[PDB]
DNA sequence: AAAAAAAAAAAAAAAAAAAAAAATTTTTTTTTTTTTTTTTTTTT
């Protein structure tokens, strides 16, 4: 304490009266002298023995961890700790136990704890408000089906897609009334979640003079975010299931739609009324949320946009390891022998795939008048239902950050972009988002894409063609984002290649649609004696049976720093490239050439240049683009 | 599922001192209040008070305001200041008290019953001049010589009342003590759904279930002593209440302590509301004593020593001692089983010249004996020397004037000047004076009142 | 007895020093003589510039920019008496500052709790404006239990009854009849905004919400409009918002309930006066500003033009190449398509609509179709369009069902009357909208464009209210070919599968073929490569984007003649097309495509600004349309 | 409003004591038609009444 | 024979009609109890 307030703490919930029993808080084991001394000692003396200088980023490992993160906390100057609950469960296990069972109280504990050690330390430093505590990573609740109501009230730890969060809600806390006989002032504060209006005035003790004045009074912020979860223990028979989480104060806005996140927070149940005048209540209870921690890091997918804006995310040792893989010789079969393990030999494909992966460079374009410009690609799998293009897009999927699925007619143009709903908790008739504009800023992996009826096939030209999305109707009048990649998958006619049909009837997709796509691979069948042999024992060791962390790093780490520019070897290159790419498409039979297809040309080149940290797109990155869109589209045969 | 309403449940509290405090501080003032001297023996004087008059099936105590101060300093300022509540506080605290000191007690007395605790002070009394406005809902004492108390009226403390249509009731009321009425709720609270309600004033004072304790309403006086010269006596009502009901009587002169308080019957000379002192305690102007007296016949001279004893300032005369002794003790009645009555008293005449102490000595005998009484031949000033029964006019019931003979029944009537008075009363003493009851039979009743006095009779 | 707001009024003192004693560069008091003509009826308040507040004194700007809400009612008397000390005004008249040029800004993201009651300026795309109101401010009760008036109470965005009867001993807070005459309002209008397409997170939503213009401030914003707001962030009282309980306030009185009347259930809630507290942040807008303003303000624009922008567009007008010169600053990026160039400048330009002594609404917008062959910049073009102009409204296909295409209605929240929601039709109100896929529109659509093109006008008529909406809008049209490739061996009405009258009513039509000729082919791959290698150079706009776009809204007001000369060319030109159509073109010649020449002729005289159409233009426009019209290909 | 008898006990009757007895009610056929104006009768421009 | 377009069906949301639901003490009358006054009947 050096004069810097205790912060309110909307997310704790409304204060309890903190009635004290002998034998501690009634009913509740904590002794709160008890947890405060034993969350200082976790605080000093806690060296996590097992941790990678990976995970821990510019924090001297043997120091006390959480004092250089009280370190930080100081230059910096956010008032929050982000403290993990398998730390706190590894040191001690009854305090755990207290910080699982009853958060309500052990959170500012904690927070007392906190600000005691940070000026013992530091008194000298200036805070905007005393520290938070946040706790997360909490035993994964797998099923929130299976949260019985004897965990109300609980710390809960959930993993889900963010696909709806309300505007902002006001939240009162200081109620300021003003006498309107005298004009004299008062403040009360949220006492109990109720305003206990003072009822006469204090200075010429008139009864009921005293009005409460709105925009006067301080208020907090609160957010209704609507997750669906995606456990990883699904029942038989179970549907998936959305949920309610409120976020308070700097919470707000921090995780929009389509974000995939693991969410830390203390697990609420509160009554409905039965009408929304009266006050009855039914005895049936819904839940959801109060949301403490989020936490959008997850080792089985890339870093999201924010994670690539933030600059201290690698050591000194780990970005000079990238940089010496980039000084590798094959550094792009490495990473494409990387992707999908489980998936034989489509080394084209896989490339395709990793180049979609890394995009290209986001070119502002405000200024030229030319408009918004796809920077990124779209890919087309095309193949009879034998090939594993539907393994491919399942793995782009699971392994993409703001991945979204779709396949065949199971699907419609309505819903792929946007509808009007009366949600459920408000009644109000807010909009809801599809998948196109969910996976905003990752990649859409449609499925069966010949099986796409004209109407919600027609929406994908938008989409592909100008990043923006437009939805108008009764319901709003706008213009969204869509700057999502495409990975389809389609089939032949009659789901099969036959052989006397050449490629474009064969395919048979609308023209135009082929020409937005940026790569057309045909997974014919190769009748290769030796490649059967191969792909046989390369299953049956599938049953029998780079890192995912540096494929990671590298991506994010181009996607962060390296924006190439376009060398004059590179654009002489791809000037002749597209010529030739004309030339030979004079038999039309295949799929003819496009000023579309040059451009596709110029992001495989920045692909290919992000992939080597190039910096500067040159023309070995213009041969690769050139050589991977004739093999994919097979132009040779 | 819907077709059930089930009690709330609450439980016991865990966790300018709140009334729940001062009642707790009552509660210890019983409980712990020690009297007996350690070198006397200690005693808790109000827990055995309790416990005997519980026991005794009594539901009232007399608990000292200079014991309450002497144990509290502050629960005697409030009481003195704010009477009321802080009095509801002490009963309850007696109540409480009381469980506890007979918790264990037989079947048939179950329930509880309610604690009056009577307070009673030392402290010198104001005057009824000086009971002005601001002296007013504070606990004021005061002399008086009270005239007129009415009859014992049975008055609700708690009450219940049904519904008229859905035959509800709102079971055990609590009735504002005092002269203060209460308003009938207005709205059948019972709400059904679906069905239409209740009329708009549905409540009857169901009579059965009720809660009712007595009530007297009493006329208290000016002393006539304390009324200045040229002035007309100041008056007071008083509410005397459950125990406070024929502790006293018209005529007695009274000390009492109360509320100075007002009527409140509803909002219905402005602005003056009729007032009274709901009182609360009230005072009225062994074997040692045994065993003495039993000495006192154990005496050789117990004759002697009882004759001096009756006339030390009467000179001479020792022969009248011995008589007037023997008069004072009487002797002693018997009834045959023949049915009749034989008298005990013993009746002396003094015939003497106008000089000796005949009217002193009868003024002694009327001192000197339990129940004395004085009177003329021709009654006392405004007091008749026999009794007489009138029919009233309004209520026709039989008012009794007592005079002298049946005012002091089994004692002592000093008639001086017996050769003067009236033909009427001659008659009636005539047989007042060997049957020792007198019959009047008036147009309404026959009655036989009982005047068992003996006549110590003076004349010239 | 009477607690003043010390730092309030200190406020109030110092800025009417700011306002008495602040002088322009020129030396005089701007605050006084823009002060005096707030004395004019319609008019009550002042505009007061920020930076002003800041030179004079930066403690007080500081002080209004951290306690704007409070401050606010006492700069307005202090106006007050800035005014009413020099000159005689009604007593009456109420008055309001509006500040500007606010150094700072944030974002309908950044408009979180911790600006309520402080000032703020976002920028926004105004979606929807609901009708001009009067709105109660001070109002004037009568309690119905004494009758005793209650005067001058407050309302804080809600209809606010007195809390207590002024008189002591009578305790009516509920039977309050109000006394208009007495009371005060403020003219008001509610405006709904959105987040501007730039600060868009990822996956999100537009955010909207709503901005309260109060008096003076209150017609300026319009539906469409890409508008600064200044002010504060508000919160306006909401009940029943939630079906879950909430805060809620209640008096601290400790009554309990007697026997009987027990404070329980209905009868508790309304004894004790509990009453949720659900807000919703409303912004309450002080002023508002276009965010690119045109100008720094054809007579009354001319006087509007400030003395380097009059000079430029004068001699942007006698130059002489300007034809090619706007086609090149339009179109940068693009190579050839030199018609396509011309047909969407005049376009944007537009004809003269006129109008017959019978009534008949003669056309005077000029619509375009692009058609042709995969990637070949149609799309870009429209977005060109687009991007470029001010009322240029996109739309792509299918992607606009009929009602937000043209027209929708919702009922006013507050009042009883409708708003009809403005579609794109209207937004491209005297402008232009690019349907992109235009073959690809439902027949229920089209024919409702197709309306729009013949009258200039929808009339909707629909779930409670009916109007006339007016929309005299210019369409440019992409359309795919049939088989997705144009096919030069047949006719374009069979090519394509518009209904044959909405065919008649395009005005151009330009056909796009891909052709694969290496000398193009080159320039093209030299083109696009050469723009993503130098992005921001490698731009020779002549005139630049701002000098073009005034130049268009400085010239659409100007409306040429045909002089006799001029007609007699119209005429005989016509009958040599006539006489070319009379071999066959791939769309047949009528009538129509004679008033076609006429628009176009007049749009080039518009282009020039001038007050004649000559053979210049006549023979360009001809020359337009025979180009466009192609010989059918039969081998 | 309040029942007429003078002599329904010691108290009085209650505040809006009659509740209609239905089957002791006499009643008819009624319908609601809804007339619009003559088609030949409506003037030109107009609607229907 | 399969694709595209149109029509009908299913389901959610909104606007008005008409039947239900809720609130809701105070002033005047008048019987009964008590006292008081004039007279007649009875007693000293
Ligand atoms: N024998 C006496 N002894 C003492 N005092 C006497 C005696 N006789 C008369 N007196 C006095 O005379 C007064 C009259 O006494 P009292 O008994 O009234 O006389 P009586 O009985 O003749 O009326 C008293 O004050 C009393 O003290
Ligand atoms: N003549 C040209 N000049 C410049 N760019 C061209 C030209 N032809 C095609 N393009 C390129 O082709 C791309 C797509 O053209 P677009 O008009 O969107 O195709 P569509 O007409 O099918 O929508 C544009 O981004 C543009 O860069
Ligand atoms: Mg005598
Ligand atoms: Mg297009
Ligand atoms: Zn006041
Ligand atoms: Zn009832
Ligand atoms: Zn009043």
């Amino acid at each position: 304490v050096r004069g810097t307030p205790v912060r309110q703490r909307p997310d704790l919930g409304s204060a309890q009266k903190g009635l004290q029993v002998d034998l501690v808080i009634w009913g509740t084991d904590v002794n709160v002298a008890a947890c405060k001394e034993n969350f200082q000692r976790f605080l000093q003396r806690f060296i996590d023995p097992l941790a990678k200088e990976e995970e821990n980023v510019g924090i001297d490992i043997t120091e006390p961890l959480y004092m250089q993160r009280l370190g930080e906390i100081n230059v910096i100057g956010e008032p929050f700790l982000n403290v993990n609950c398998e730390h706190i469960k590894s040191f001690d296990k009854n305090l755990y136990r207290q910080l699982i069972s009853y958060p309500q109280e052990v959170i500012p504990t904690f927070d007392m704890a906190v600000n005691e050690i940070f000026f013992d330390r530091y008194p000298d430093s200036i805070l905007e408000h005393q520290i938070q505590v946040r706790p997360f990573n909490a035993l994964k609740t797998k099923n929130m089906r299976n949260l019985n109501p004897e965990d109300i009230d609980q710390l809960i730890t959930i993993s889900g897609m963010v696909i709806r969060t309300s505007q902002l809600i006001p939240e009162m806390q200081e109620a300021f009334f003003q006498c309107q006989v005298c004009a004299h002032t008062t403040r009360v504060e949220m006492d109990r979640g109720r305003i206990a209006e003072p009822s006469v005035c204090g200075r010429c003790h008139t009864t009921h003079s005293m009005a409460l004045i709105h925009n006067r009074s301080l208020f907090s912020d609160k957010q209704m975010i609507k997750l669906q979860e995606s456990p990883e223990d699904m029942p038989a028979g179970q549907t998936p299931h959305t949920v309610i989480l409120f976020a308070h104060n700097d919470l707000v806005d921090k995780v929009q739609p389509g974000d995939r996140v693991n969410v830390t927070g203390i697990y609420r149940a509160v009554p409905i009324r039965v009408n929304p005048r009266v006050s009855n209540v039914k005895s049936v209870y819904k839940t959801h949320i109060d949301v403490i921690h989020y936490r959008k890091t997850d080792a089985k997918r890339l870093h999201g946009l924010d994670e690539e804006a933030e600059q201290k995310l690698f050591s000194e040792k780990r970005v000079e390891l990238l940089k010496e893989l980039s000084r590798k010789p094959d550094i792009y079969e490495r990473l494409a022998s990387a992707l999908a393990p489980s998936i034989y030999e489509h080394e084209d494909i896989k490339k395709g795939i990793l180049l979609q992966l890394f995009g290209g460079t986001r070119k502002d374009f405000s200024h030229t008048g030319r408009g918004k410009f796809r920077a990124e690609i779209n890919i087309l799998l095309c193949g009879d239902p034998g090939t594993s293009k539907s393994q491919l897009l399942q793995y782009v999927y699971n392994l993409v950050p703001r991945g979204q699925y779709t396949s065949g007619k199971g699907s419609s143009a309505v819903g792929l972009t946007a509808y009007v709903m009366k949600d459920p908790e408000t009644r109000q008739l807010v909009l809801q988002t599809g998948a196109l504009v969910l996976s905003d800023n990752g990649i859409c992996c449609i499925d069966e894409f010949d099986k796409m009826n004209e109407s919600t096939r027609s929406v994908l030209h938008e989409v592909m063609e100008q990043q923006t999305l437009s939805i108008a109707k009764a319901g709003i009048i706008c213009q969204l984002n869509a700057r999502t990649s495409v990975l389809a998958a389609a089939n032949p006619i009659e789901s099969q290649w036959n052989p006397k049909k050449t490629t474009i009837e064969n395919i048979q997709l609308p023209h135009t649609l082929l020409s937005r796509f940026d790569l057309i691979f045909l997974m014919l069948d190769p009748q290769d004696e030796a490649y059967d042999r191969r792909l046989a024992h390369h299953l049956v060791a599938l049953y029998y049976q780079l890192d995912m962390a540096v494929l990671k790093d590298y991506i994010a780490y181009a996607h962060s720093t390296i924006m190439p520019r376009l060398s004059e070897e590179a654009s002489q290159a791809l000037i002749e490239a597209y010529v030739d790419m004309r030339k030979i498409g004079s038999s039309r039979g295949m799929v003819s050439a496009y000023p579309r297809q040059l451009e596709s040309l110029i992001r495989l080149a920045e692909a290919h240049a992000k992939v080597r940290l190039s910096n500067k797109v040159e023309a070995i990155d213009v041969e690769e683009a050139k050589r991977l869109h004739r093999e994919a589209l097979k132009q040779s045969a | 599922s819907g077709f059930d309403d089930p009690g709330i449940f609450y439980s016991d509290s865990f966790g300018q001192a709140r009334k729940s405090q001062l009642q707790r501080r009552f509660k210890e003032f019983l409980r712990q209040y020690r009297v007996g001297t350690d070198r006397t023996g200690f005693t808790f004087k109000y827990r055995d008070e309790l416990k005997r008059h519980y026991n005794l099936g009594e539901y009232w105590i007399e608990v000292e305001m200079e014991d309450l101060a002497s144990f509290d300093e502050d629960l005697a300022d409030y009481l003195y200041k704010q009477p009321a509540e802080h009095l509801q506080l002490l009963e309850e605290a007696a109540k409480e008290v009381a469980d506890e000191v007979t918790r264990p007690r037989p079947s048939g007395e179950e329930v509880l019953q309610d604690i009056q605790v009577m307070l009673k002070s030392d402290a010198s009394p104001s005057s009824i001049r000086s009971l002005k406005s601001d002296m007013m809902s504070h606990l004021v004492k005061i002399p008086g010589i009270i005239i007129a108390a009415s009859a014992v009226r049975a008055k609700a403390t708690r009450i219940s009342i049904q519904c008229r249509s859905c035959r509800n009731t709102l079971t055990n009321i609590a009735m504002r003590p005092g002269l203060e009425g209460y308003a009938l709720p207005r709205k059948c609270n019972t709400d059904q759904a679906g069905r239409p309600k209740c009329p708009l004033d549905p409540y009857f004072i169901m009579p059965d279930k009720c809660k009712c304790v007595d009530f007297q309403t009493l006329k208290l006086q000016e002393l006539p002593d304390a009324v200045p010269h040229g002035e007309m006596p100041r008056h007071m009502q008083l509410y005397c209440d459950r125990y406070l009901c024929d502790k006293v009587v018209p005529g007695n002169r009274v000390t009492i302590m109360g509320i100075y308080s007002i009527k409140k019957f509803g909002l219905t000379g402005v602005g003056i509301r009729s007032s009274y002192i709901r009182v609360l305690g009230i005072q009225v102007d062994s074997p040692q004593e045994e065993e003495e007296f039993r000495r006192l016949a154990a005496l050789p001279n117990v004759y002697e020593v009882i004759s001096k004893s009756i006339a030390p300032s009467i000179f001479g005369g020792t022969d009248m001692k011995k008589a007037i002794a023997c008069l004072l003790f009487g002797g002693s009645r018997k009834r045959l089983p023949d049915g009749l009555t034989r008298r005990g008293d013993i009746n002396l005449l003094m015939l003497g010249d106008p000089g000796t102490a005949k009217s002193q000595l009868l003024k002694f005998v009327e001192k000197c004996s339990p129940i004395g009484v004085y009177t003329s031949g021709k009654g006392s000033s405004a007091a008749g020397l026999t009794a007489s029964v009138m029919r009233d006019p309004s209520s026709r019931n039989f008012i009794m004037e007592g005079g002298a003979m049946v005012l002091a029944d089994g004692g002592v009537v000093c008639i001086d000047e017996f050769d003067k008075m009236r033909e009427d009363d001659r008659v009636a003493i005539h047989e007042a004076m060997e049957q020792q009851t007198i019959s009047i039979a008036k147009a309404g009743i026959t009655t036989t009142l009982n005047s068992r006095c003996s006549v110590l009779a003076a004349a010239n | 007895l009477e607690v003043r707001d010390e730092v309030a009024e200190k406020c109030q003192k110092l800025f009417l020093d700011f306002l008495e004693e602040f002088q322009s560069s020129d030396g005089e008091i701007k605050y006084l003589q823009l002060a005096e003509e707030l004395i004019r009826p319609e008019r009550n308040t002042l505009v007061v510039s920020f930076v002003d507040l800041e030179q004079f004194n930066q403690q007080l700007s500081t002080t209004i920019q951290e306690e704007f809400y409070r401050v606010y009612p006492y700069l307005c008397r202090a106006l007050k008496t800035f005014v009413k000390d020099r000159k005689e005004i009604p007593l009456a008249k109420d008055f309001y500052v509006a500040f500007q040029d606010l150094p700072t800004r944030h974002k309908i993201r950044e408009l979180t709790s911790s600006r309520i009651g402080l000032l703020t300026r976002i920028s926004g795309q105004v979606v929807r404006t609901h009708p001009v109101h009067p709105e109660l401010v001070s109002g004037t009760f009568l309690c119905l239990d004494c009758q005793t008036v209650i005067r001058d109470v407050e309302q804080q965005f809600k209809y606010t009854q007195p809390n207590i009867c002024r008189n002591p001993v009578c305790a009516n807070r509920r039977r309050f009849l109000l006394d208009t005459n007495k009371s005060r309002f403020v003219d008001f209008q509610k405006v709904r905004i959105q987040e501007t397409q730039a600060e868009l997170p990822r996956g999100s939503i537009p955010r909207s919400l709503e901005v309260i213009l109060r008096a003076e401030a209150v017609e300026s914003a319009q539906a469409g409009d890409k508008c600064d707001f200044t002010g504060t962030l508000i919160v306006v009282p909401d009940v029943s918002k939630l079906s879950t309980p909430g805060a809620r306030a209640e008096t601290n009185s400790r009554v309990s309930g007697v026997d009987g009347y027990e404070t329980e259930g209905i009868r508790g809630l309304r004894a004790l006066g509990v009453r949720d507290l659900s807000y919703r942040l409303v912004f309450l807008a002080c002023c508002v500003a276009p965010t690119n303003p045109r100008f720094g303000g054809a007579e009354s624009i001319k006087n509007q033009m400030t003395v380097k922008e009059w000079e430029k567009v004068f001699e942007m007008s006698q130059d002489k190449n300007l034809y090619h010169n706007l086609c090149t600053s339009l179109f940068p990026t693009i190579h050839g398509n030199d018609e396509v160039k011309r047909g969407v400048l005049l376009m944007l330009f537009g004809g003269v609509p006129k109008t017959t002594g019978e009534g008949t609404s003669l056309r005077g917008d000029i619509n375009v179709c692009i058609v042709g062959d995969p990637s070949t910049a149609k799309s870009q073009f429209l977005k060109h369009v687009e991007e470029f102009s001010p009322r240029a409204v996109y739309t792509s296909g299918k992607a606009s069902s009929a009602a937000g295409l043209t027209a929708a209605v919702v009922r006013d929240e507050e009042s009883h009357e409708f708003v009809i929601e403005a579609g794109a039709l209207m937004l491209a109100d005297n402008g232009v909208c690019c349907i992109d896929e235009f073959d690809k529109m439902d027949v229920r659509d089209q024919v409702a464009i197709h309306e729009a093109m013949e009258q200039q006008t929808i009339s909707i008529t629909k779930a409670g209210v009916k109007a006339t909406l007016n929309a005299r809008t210019s369409i440019l049209a992409a359309a795919n070919p049939i088989s997705g490739h144009y096919d030069r061996s047949k006719s374009l009405k069979q090519n394509i599968n518009l209904s044959a009258p909405i065919m008649s009513r395009f005005d151009l039509f330009f056909i796009l073929v891909d052709e694969c000729n290496e000398v193009t082919d080159y320039a093209i791959a030299r083109r696009i490569v050469d723009l993503h290698s130098r992005i921001e150079e490698s731009i020779d706009r002549v005139y630049s984007l701002d000098d073009i776009r005034r130049y268009l809204l400085f010239a659409r007001q100007f409306k040429p003649k045909i002089s006799k000369e001029s007609e007699d060319f119209i005429v005989e030109q016509y009958k040599h097309l006539r006489q070319r159509d009379g071999t066959k073109s791939s769309w047949r010649i009528t009538v129509r495509q004679l008033e076609s020449m006429i628009r176009l002729s007049e749009a080039m005289a518009r282009m020039h600004c001038c007050d004649e159409v000559q053979p210049k233009h006549v023979k360009e426009a001809f020359r337009l349309l025979n180009k466009s019209i192609i010989r059918v290909e039969t081998p």
